[PDB]
RNA sequence: CCAGCCCUAGAACAGGGCACA
RNA sequence: GGGUUUACGACCUCGAUGUUGGAUCAGGACACCCAAAUGGUGCAACCGCUAUUAAAGGUUCGUUUGUUCAACGAUUAAAG
RNA sequence: CUAGCCCAAUACCGGACUAAUCUAUUGAAACAUAGAAGCAAUAAUGUUAAUAUGAGUAACAAGAAGCCUUUCUCCUCGCACACGCUUACAUCAGUAACUAAUAAUAUACUGAUAAUUAACAACCAAUAAACCAAAACAACACUAAAACGUUUAUUAAUUACAUUGUUAACCCAACACAGGAGUGCACCAAGGAAAGAUUAAAAGAAGUAAAAGGAACUCGGCAAACACAAACCCCGCCUGUUUACCAAAAACAUCACCUCUAGCAUUACUAGUAUUAGAGGCAAUGCCUGCCCAGUGACACCAGUUUAACGGCCGCGGUAUUCUGACCGUGCAAAGGUAGCAUAAUCACUUGUUCUCCAAAUAAGGACUUGUAUGAAUGGCCACACGAGGGUUUUACUGUCUCUUACUUCCAAUCAGUGAAAUUAACCUUCCCGUGAAGAGGCGGGAAUAAAAAAAUAAGACGAGAAGACCCUAUGGAGCU
RNA sequence: GUUUAAAAGAACCAACUCAUCUAUGUGGCAAAAUAGUGAGAAGACUUGUAGGUAGAGGUGAAAAGCCUAACGAGCCUGGU
RNA sequence: UAUAGAGAUAGUACCGUAAGGGAAAGAUGAAAGAAUAAAAUAAAAGUAAAAAAAAGCAAAGAUUACCCCUUCUACCUUUU
RNA sequence: ACCAAAGCUAGCUCAACAUACUAAAC
């Protein structure tokens, strides 16, 4: 007669025993973006010649006091790291990420991105489908900064550089019950981002990983959805009245 | 007295699914022109007379706080104020309740 | 067999349905506006009538007198009886009261409510139930039909 | 036609009334 | 010929078919107590005695007794 | 006839195969040959667990409004201690679910934190002597002879603060149970709420009122009543005790009266001593208790004595015209039933006969009385008082009844929440006649027959409940003599 | 409390103790209760605490009663 | 191999005043410091998806066709 | 589709040997 009920599920953290952990947490990345590059507001004009666009990024990478140090600081924790054929390792990188989250390999999309890219490319994916393709790319990946953030308190540093692409894809993400939602897979719509990639310098293997992607405040919006959206009012309580703001 | 026979599931379903023990659907429900909510047709909308006795309440309280006995009724009548307002040449003589709320939109001056 | 019965049976008895009515009636002279069950105010509005009328008997009649001392059990709402509900009822004969049914009660019992509330009181209005207006279609007819009714005379 | 409200109609469901006033 | 009494038999029930009288409600048979239609009489009349047909409807209230019965009081068209 | 694998079955008997396991060798998309067994479940009112039917049925709950804990309507088992339970107590927070037989939220669930502070209570001298003289307002007394104390002498570590019980809405009854519970205070100044919300069907429970009659009802005046009185018997003298849980009595005990058994000392009887103490009978009191020791007991260890010890107290025939038999003959006994009462609580006949009571009586009371089976301490006859004992009358009273009715409350029906029980082979679960393990829903011959709810009545399901308690059987028991 | 020269195994009637009769209840509030009505109520009276008598027995104002909800003889364990 | 094997997760909860009796309850993964957590059965009885339409031990012969037609007195045990 | 279903382990049983037999905590 006496018996009750089990498995009430419950989330309760406290700071005792998130600090009382033996071992601290492994961490391949940092949080976020230290040094965000801001681009001049003159990039869609100037990305219409060839020859000022070109110089005017090679100076921009060569003046700068900062990325011309950090560089000399990942040249000398690791040989063998030239700027001229990182733009194409970065490309490289990309297109692999994007067919890799096409074709739904996470394990390989895990080794390409780091753990700051993952989620926030998968998160709202996940019972999606996407047919991504590449192309064309009119203009070529451009190292625009090298930035390095160094810890003292593990002594860890982490390298990333920030790539400017000019690409040119063609995405179309459909529904959970194959109807389509985002845009047409036949459209070559152009697209410019800013690759933030990663590196922990103090690792042994230390794979380049894309970390983060930067879009300037001045881009295009987005294309429109296909649906329509309701967006509700405030719901309002009896004894609340509704203010029209103006 | 008991039971014979267990009775079966036929039956049982025969018995327990007859119209007559079957929820009625409501014919008499309609919006509420004011707030847009649900109400019948021959009963007050549940909304509207939410605020109205919050409002009600309220000037309840009030005027039980202003009266600091159990047995102090007024033996005039009564009028409720909002802020911004005076009372007027026909309002005079009686007992004023005061609210610091602005005046509703469905609360008629009179 | 309940042929031509009038009052009905609430409480444990004759004598203790008149005090519920008595103690609904104490409550509504004080509050102006009351929500109880819809049986309860049902039965009680005819006493408030007559209550309104005993009011407008007078204050120096004895019999109107004794009848609010035995209604109103708090005996601060006779002098209200007798000096502002009574003398608001001049020129009405009988429509001193106004009952409306109000959802049931959010409780698990769910019983049918009403509200009962005394007409030209000092509280917000209750959402009152409000005819078509004339603009309405049928409304519209109606009003060519009297049209032609008038002019036709 | 049957929301509601009354009933000399009724356990529930049914049934009779709701313009004179 | 019937299956109302007592008996006879021990066929169904002893992992239960609860046993007399009453109260309430009665269904049915007729081998009819009354009521209805007749025959015979040693049927004069009133009362009777038998027999035939008919079962839609009735067939009382009390004292004693646990009583079914039984005795008694008053009646009823009769108290089957 | 055409093909075959070429002739039914209960108890018992025989044979050939065989499911699933383990082992020894094969096999390795799960098998073969052998050897072993905890070797196969449609049935034990079978065991365990889970599920259905009954059934969303029986049943269960929170007074009202409100400014939200403030005023109204009602009923009154409250405070403290002892005993007992141990934190269920207090503050804050949460309740989707678990506890409250439902919610609201919370003294009853969950978590954290706190708490009951000694002056009240517990533990808190011995050794000898003086001590007969009750408590009951105790002045003074009665019988049943009655707890409760000081003083004197010898030793009693001697020096602040020791230890322990301090909450509660509580205990015992499987439960937050209409039950059981010691003591001192008061009857409210303290405790609480009969209704979750409607309607006002039947039936059921409780109450109030009722024309005329007033027991005509019924086993009975049970119950009820505006009555709450007077008498007659039976049985027990009376007060009292008894079958916790179907019998409270006429049963037991009882004062009184009778029998037996004992001449006596350190644990009963008894710290008593025959006017005493045990083992018993019968029942106050009044009149009495008649005969018998033949048998069986007990004293006497054989005679003999004992019945207020166990127990018994007679036939057959004729007689005073015609009915009885004062009387006689004969026989057996230990004596042959005395007084009294008597159709009784007394075998049957019996509803014995008769008088009173009623209009009517197998009722009640008074008489007659062989009761051939009454009867005298296993006691017989009357009497006062007494009895929730068993019967019978007289008024009074009334719904008991003629002959029921009206209205309230709990029930009831609907709505909302929660939610059992016996029972159940499966049912797609009609009626009549017949048949049949001898009373049919299931068979036969006929009639009837859209399907499902809801509310009522209990004729049947040889309805449910309890392996009939009556009867019999058992080479089954047990109590008593 | 009342009546009594009375604390009289007297009387009326409370607390209290029993349980006469009826009606509900009958898997119920309850493995014995509720309501009304009853009997005793200064005594052979009720009752608190603590101890004793233990089953071939105890105790019994004999009902073959009671001895931890089933007693013609408790319950548990073992024989089993 | 968790209704098995010791009663045993334990002589513990719980039931009795006591002696004494005496249970049931475990299942992911290398990692849950992989619960916007991943895969295999979705196979008992009981329900839902999906209440039922004359007639009958509920089936069988069948049939274009679920019933409608025709035929068969549930099963064990105990007994003549 | 709910209710549910399946694990292989905890451990037990019977013997042999055996120090020689009321474990640990006290
Ligand atoms: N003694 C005896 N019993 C028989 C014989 N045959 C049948 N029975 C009994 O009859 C019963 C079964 O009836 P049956 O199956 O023979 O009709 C069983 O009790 C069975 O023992 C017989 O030959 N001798
Ligand atoms: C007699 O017929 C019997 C009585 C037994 S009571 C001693 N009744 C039923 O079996
Ligand atoms: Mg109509
Ligand atoms: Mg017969
Ligand atoms: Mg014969
Ligand atoms: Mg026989
Ligand atoms: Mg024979
Ligand atoms: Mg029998
Ligand atoms: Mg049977
Ligand atoms: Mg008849
Ligand atoms: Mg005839
Ligand atoms: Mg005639
Ligand atoms: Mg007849
Ligand atoms: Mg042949
Ligand atoms: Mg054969
Ligand atoms: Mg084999
Ligand atoms: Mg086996
Ligand atoms: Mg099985
Ligand atoms: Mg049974
Ligand atoms: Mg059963
Ligand atoms: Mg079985
Ligand atoms: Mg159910
Ligand atoms: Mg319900
Ligand atoms: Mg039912
Ligand atoms: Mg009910
Ligand atoms: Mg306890
Ligand atoms: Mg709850
Ligand atoms: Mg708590
Ligand atoms: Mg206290
Ligand atoms: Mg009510
Ligand atoms: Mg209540
Ligand atoms: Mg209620
Ligand atoms: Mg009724
Ligand atoms: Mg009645
Ligand atoms: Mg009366
Ligand atoms: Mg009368
Ligand atoms: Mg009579
Ligand atoms: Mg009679
Ligand atoms: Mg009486
Ligand atoms: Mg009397
Ligand atoms: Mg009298
Ligand atoms: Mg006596
Ligand atoms: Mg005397
Ligand atoms: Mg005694
Ligand atoms: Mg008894
Ligand atoms: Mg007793
Ligand atoms: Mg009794
Ligand atoms: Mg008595
Ligand atoms: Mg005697
Ligand atoms: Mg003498
Ligand atoms: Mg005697
Ligand atoms: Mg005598
Ligand atoms: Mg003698
Ligand atoms: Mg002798
Ligand atoms: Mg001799
Ligand atoms: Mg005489
Ligand atoms: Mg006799
Ligand atoms: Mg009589
Ligand atoms: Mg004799
Ligand atoms: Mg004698
Ligand atoms: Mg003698
Ligand atoms: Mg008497
Ligand atoms: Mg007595
Ligand atoms: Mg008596
Ligand atoms: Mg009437
Ligand atoms: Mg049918
Ligand atoms: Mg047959
Ligand atoms: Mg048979
Ligand atoms: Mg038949
Ligand atoms: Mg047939
Ligand atoms: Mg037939
Ligand atoms: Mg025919
Ligand atoms: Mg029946
Ligand atoms: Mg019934
Ligand atoms: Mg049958
Ligand atoms: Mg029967
Ligand atoms: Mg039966
Ligand atoms: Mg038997
Ligand atoms: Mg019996
Ligand atoms: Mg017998
Ligand atoms: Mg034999
Ligand atoms: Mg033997
Ligand atoms: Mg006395
Ligand atoms: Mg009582
Ligand atoms: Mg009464
Ligand atoms: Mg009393
Ligand atoms: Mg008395
Ligand atoms: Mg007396
Ligand atoms: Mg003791
Ligand atoms: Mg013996
Ligand atoms: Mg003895
Ligand atoms: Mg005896
Ligand atoms: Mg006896
Ligand atoms: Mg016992
Ligand atoms: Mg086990
Ligand atoms: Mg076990
Ligand atoms: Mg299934
Ligand atoms: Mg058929
Ligand atoms: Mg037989
Ligand atoms: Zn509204």
């Amino acid at each position: 007669s006496e018996k009750e009920f089990v498995e009430h599920a419950r989330k309760a953290g406290l700071v005792i025993p998130h600090e009382r952990l033996e071992r601290p947490i492994h961490l391949a990345c940092t949080a976020g973006i230290f040094d965000a590059y801001v681009p001049p507001e003159g990039d869609a004009r100037i990305s219409s010649l060839s020859k000022e666009g070109l110089a005017q990024r090679a100076e921009r990478l060569k003046k700068n006091v900062a990325s011309q140090l950090s560089i000399r600081k990942i040249r000398e924790s690791d040989p063998n790291f030239k700027i001229k054929d990182f733009p194409e390792k970065a490309k490289d990188i990309f297109i692999e990420a994007h067919l890799c989250l096409n074709n739904s390999d996470h394990d390989r999309l895990h080794t390409l991105v780091t753990e700051n890219c993952f989620p926030d490319m998968v998160w709202d994916i996940r019972y999606k489908t996407v047919r991504w393709s590449f192309v064309e790319s009119l203009e070529p990946p451009q190292v625009v900064q090298v930035r390095c953030s160094s810890l003292m308190n593990q002594g860890n540093i982490y390298g990333q550089v920030t790539v400017r692409m000019h690409t040119r894809q063609t995405l179309a993400i459909y529904d959970r019950f194959g109807r389509l939602m985002y845009g047409q897979e036949d459209v070559p719509r152009d697209v410019l981002e800013y690759v933030v990639f990663e590196k922990h310098l103090v690792d042994p293997y230390g794979s380049w990983r894309m970390h983060g992607k930067i879009i300037p405040p001045w881009a295009p919006p987005k294309q429109p959805i296909l649906k329509t959206v309701m967006i509700p009012g405030p719901q309002l309580k009896p004894w609340e009245e509704f203010e029209e703001p103006q | 007295a008991a039971p014979k026979n267990r009775r079966s599931i036929e039956v049982n379903r025969c018995r327990r699914r007859n119209p007559q023990k079957l929820i009625k659907v409501k014919n008499n429900i309609d919006v509420c022109p004011e707030c847009g909510h649900l109400k019948q047709k021959h009963i007050l909308c549940g909304y509207c007379y939410e605020k109205v006795r919050k409002e009600t309440a309220e000037i309840r309280r009030q005027m039980g706080k202003q009266e600091g006995g159990p047995f102090r009724a007024p033996t005039t009548e009564t009028v409720v104020l909002y802020s911004g307002e005076t009372p007027s040449e026909q309002d005079q003589g009686k007992r004023i309740i005061e609210r610091e709320r602005k005046r509703p939109s469905w609360f008629t001056q009179n | 067999i309940s042929h031509g019965r009038v009052f009905r049976r609430l409480g444990l008895g004759p004598e203790s349905r008149i005090h519920l009515l008595q103690n609904l009636l104490t409550g509504l002279v004080r509050h102006e506006r009351i929500e109880a069950s819809w049986a309860r105010v049902d039965e009680l509005r005819g006493y408030a009538e007559k209550l309104i009328d005993y009011g407008k008997l007078g204050d120096t009649n004895e019999r109107a007198m004794r009848m609010a001392d035995f209604w109103l059990t708090e005996k601060d709402l006779i002098p209200k009886l007798f000096q502002v509900l009574a003398p608001r009822f001049q020129g009405q004969n009988g429509g001193y009261t106004r009952m409306l049914q109000i959802p049931n009660r959010n409780e698990q019992d769910r019983a049918k409510m009403a509200v009962i509330e005394y007409k030209g009181n000092c509280l917000p209005p209750l959402p009152l139930p409000r005819r078509d207006s004339n603009l309405t279609l049928l409304n519209q007819l109606l009003q060519g039909l009297r049209q032609d009714q008038e002019a036709s005379s």
